[PDB]
């Protein structure tokens, strides 16, 4: 269960759209991963997140594993659009 | 004017700490390290403050509970007589306020030092951190290097602002 | 002569039984408890026997000797680990310090006043209750627990002291 | 090849410890706490590791998070700038991997060091350890003390296989009864 | 939410007194303040109700913040008069 | 609640039954001792047991207090059984 | 006005202390070892000095010596280096001077907490201690206890005033 | 039958340790340092030592010098009031001796343990170590060593006894050379 | 395969070989530097062994393992007093500290800037010589010498650095 | 080799008066006490000397061994006059 | 006691120049100061000498006081031009 | 300064023997070594020579290396022979 997007974010994926993208994926039991140019990090974490610099332009692939894995990758999605990040 | 504040004023590296915090999450055992670690005690429980200007808030501890501490257990102790002179301190301006929030699933913490929360005392805006009370937490350490961590910003030493730096970089760079 | 189930740590000269159920994590606080410079007797059973009519003394079984079982890592050696610092032969009972898992419905000791004791073959050993809960350091509570246990045998009680002050006081609130 | 593993490297008492655990366990808190007590910090959150040998690990972090730490409600600290060089070291081979689970009345733990519980990292079964999150549980001083024992034992110093040759001793005699 | 007592044991709030009022106060979840002469502090805690010294004839009052409002101050003034306290 | 054993087991109860012993004792809530000469332990925990070098041959008691002790009794005399131990 | 003096300047238990003394007697060995027991280092061997008013003196290092401390052996090293933000201050009042002297047969120490010796520094009377260098003596110790001790008297706790207070009444007593 | 002795006495791990030495020493610092590390103060300068048993000596503090000590520059400092309780004990008895002499070329000293110097005080033949006084001495280090290994050998713990015993049999089989 | 005089420590990770004339006190100062956290290695005998084109390993002789001799004490076992964590089978030897008595005449390094070094089997081992003067507290130098000399080696040379600000400082004030 | 006096000093013998006489003890290589009540101290050692409380009225014995035994006593006997403390 | 020099190195007063300079003056008993635009510093120590920055051109003075004051400004002067510094 | 003496101690150089033998090496400012099999040690120190387990019939070698280091021979046989060590 994953989903790729395209950030489109201008100014990538810094701290704030981290936080957000992070503390969404804090809300499920299931295991979330983000994946950036091959190296793949935590979700629920975030110095993680953050340290792949993951910039406009970039592809990244969110996945999931649990009970509430599509619930998970669902929320990752409408976040993803909330704040402008990509799709 | 002076008004009672409900925590514990502790003198941590020079600065004026007031941890706050619902009873029963640990101001006193907390505050108990502390001392050991070597840092100075100013009031227990009950602090006692009023404004010395504009921007200074200085805590005290009424004279009855002078060098004391309340511990769940134990009962009341004191620091002075258990630890010297250098374990007390008769007061201070209160530089940082550190709450102890029990954690829930759901209550927020800034996973960043840029949450910029204060707290008035007297119309005067005091810096306010907040940490999560949790299993497999030291308090001790976490409050301490917070004063630290506090000090060191001022120096001119902010890990938040230099990291959100390079990550930019990082970010422009990736930009291939 | 009969085993009592604990861990038995020598703290600033006295002897200490740390008491309470399984799981509640004696045998890891005691070896926080040796690190800080304090010495271990016994850990998890405890063999004590009545000295006289006022000193009930604890070892460890010969089998036991020098070992701590810390859940996780298994059993390790203090002796092995710290040095003859850590550890010693025995030691006469001098203060009990109960964990007792924390719970909205009990209450425990806020003033010092607290006199309760435990039976060991006749002789009353005092006792102190301290709550196991979140943010609770049990090495530094129990310590302190020893360290004010000593100041107030020396003659420095600060409950005796601060009760003395408030009811002063109280009798000057009066106006 | 370069994998990035979810966890905490530490050097304690010269051995390379990965601390892991769920999001929210407090392995950076431990970490920090394990860096006043002397221990040298390599790689916060993402380690990056990569195999050196048919037997051997290393990891680092990526330069972008050295030196730091994320503590929640403190956010991002330096150590290096914090506790100066002492507490920081860029890399080490990764020698022993304690796992901090939360404790549930269902589960069981290693009660003995018999345990050979172990864990890959590409074709490399490094030892691992687990212990229980519990209140009243000072996770640094038994992360530190897993790697003293840990050392410990490859001196030649087993209280574990020794206790169990003196438990045989005692069965043995204690049969005559 | 508040109820105003009048001191009436000779005794004072001391020692005993505040243990069992505080004892109470705690078994509830809303704030508890008790204020003496301006002087307010937290009813769940105690270095700080025996510090305000607390004598015979000296006006209180006890106030309450949370689900539990009610009952805290029920239960607070149940003990007022069951330790013969005040009223 | 009390059953008497025989310990069957050819090496005594050594390092590994004393394990599974003691984790069945831990799955209750009532407190659950262990006898064997006098000396009597805290059967959830474990060096104790250990400590008694209970042979071949040898008489041990099992007692437990509390809500489901006879349940932990029954638990602790099927894995006596289970683990061939004793009788 | 700035003028430039001989010592260094550490800030123990929150005092600026300004340890003096002839080159080679260990003003910065001592320093180090203090800043390792968790004080904080100002200046070494160039203390800039300035009257901030009739009774304040303030000691800094000139920006070139900012961190750091010359060690006769190992050569330069820079303590906010290798100890963190911890062991350095930008500053501090000086409120004690502690002047090690070469001990020699003759040269006389106060062996009482009476000696009130002085220091003139820009007009301001700056208390000054003296204490003797002398095989088996850990000279950072007891620079450290000088400062603690002064602390303690400043709180009220002066055991000199208080012992010859109570030798008075012994001597009192024993006129049987 | 109270004695005064010239001395400062310590509890030391548990063990009453007389430190002896000519008056410019530097006893009272040495003890200063001492209570810093965890041990206790009983008393300085002068000890009233009485006999007990036909083994046993106790030295405790006029009362007047309670919780001082006398500091050659600092003048006079109550250890109880700058470090607490923890600092002082109000007697105990004296188990060994720790002389302080100042160092000299022609001087000669225990470079063995097996040394069964004794000093005596009412009868009581007190053990006895002497340490030369001699720059880059750490002398409180040394001498809480002193206590630690004193009380490591009542243990069953000699080193000394150990190393000579060790000795004996590499000379042995070495004649086979 | 040869003996040296001297102490063979590991601090932080370094083998550090303390050398200076019997009497300096490289016994007494190490056992310092055991309680600090440090391990030793070899007391007095130090036999080291060429590893290879670049590295010297140091290891005590079976007969002093975990063996000091302190004048005054005697023979003493420091895993025996502290446990494991005192003690080191062996190490490469990364720095010499020499303790060379003071005397008016000599000088030392005032400047990180020494560049002295000792050949140990065709090796060139870099070396440090402090002075041993009253007042000065051996085992804290030692240990900073090795946290400094460590720290150089991550790229923080406080020494270089200052020069170059010297340098900046000079060029300057010649206005 | 020693001295007996009778201190006149009619504040006996304080902190002033002690330190002097401990000062003058110790220019001398002999060993010199001070014996009051019965009890003896080092006399170049001074907490020592202050804790006899030596008073006006007190009669004192000096005493001295080695080279200059004779020495220290006449520089002694010389201090007890300069600060007339006694003869 | 004094001696004012010019410093004629171009190179200037850095870490070379001054540890031969310091390491001279310490070889003296008397004190020996260095001022240079009035900021004066001990001349046996140095951090202190190398702080003030002494570059081509300048004029600096040395000055002692003690028993060897003129011993220590004929070594002191002899450097300068032994090592070319000044003059 | 060179002496080869042959062990005729029947215990060897222990304890005792290996104390005094460096007690005299120590009395001399020269530098004295002792060799016994390629290993060669510090004489002045002692660890050193204990660990060489000098036995009855070897053949060690003394050597020293200052102004009296023909003294410190002779003291060094002296003691050989005084202690009945060797020849
Ligand atoms: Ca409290
Ligand atoms: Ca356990
Ligand atoms: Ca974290
Ligand atoms: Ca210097
Ligand atoms: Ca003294
Ligand atoms: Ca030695």
């Amino acid at each position: 269960a994953q989903k790729t997007f395209k950030v489109t974010a201008d100014s990538g994926i810094h701290a704030r759209p981290a936080t957000v993208l992070v503390q969404t994926a804090s809300k499920y039991d299931a295991d979330v991963n983000l994946e950036y140019n091959g190296k793949t990090v935590n979700l629920k974490s975030i110095m993680g997140v953050m340290s792949l610099g993951i910039a406009k332009g970039a592809e990244i692939t969110i996945s999931a594993s649990g009970a509430d894995e599509n619930d998970a990758l669902n929320a990752l999605e409408e976040t993803m659009k909330s704040e402008r990040l990509g799709e | 004017e002076r008004r009672s504040m409900h925590g514990v004023l502790v003198d941590i590296y020079g600065l004026g700490v007031l941890i706050t915090g619902d009873s029963g999450v640990g101001k006193s055992e907390t505050a108990l390290e502390l001392v050991q670690r070597g840092h100075r005690l100013i009031a227990d429980d009950r602090v006692d403050v009023y404004q010395q200007d504009e921007q200074t808030i200085v805590g005290a501890a009424p004279p009855i509970l002078s060098h004391l501490l309340e511990i769940r257990g134990l009962g009341i102790i004191d620091v002075m007589n258990l630890f010297g002179a250098g374990a007390v301190r008769e007061d201070t301006t209160i530089s940082l306020i550190v709450h102890l929030e029990n954690w829930t699933p759901d209550k927020t913490f800034d996973r960043l030092g840029s949450g910029e929360q204060t707290q008035l005392i007297f119309d005067v805006p005091v810096p306010k951190i907040t940490v999560p009370v949790k299993v497999g937490r030291n308090l001790a350490i976490i409050i301490e290097v917070a004063a630290m961590n506090f000090r060191a910003k001022s120096m001119g030493y902010d890990a938040t602002k230099t990291f959100e730096k390079n990550l930019n970089h990082l970010i422009e760079h990736n930009e291939e």
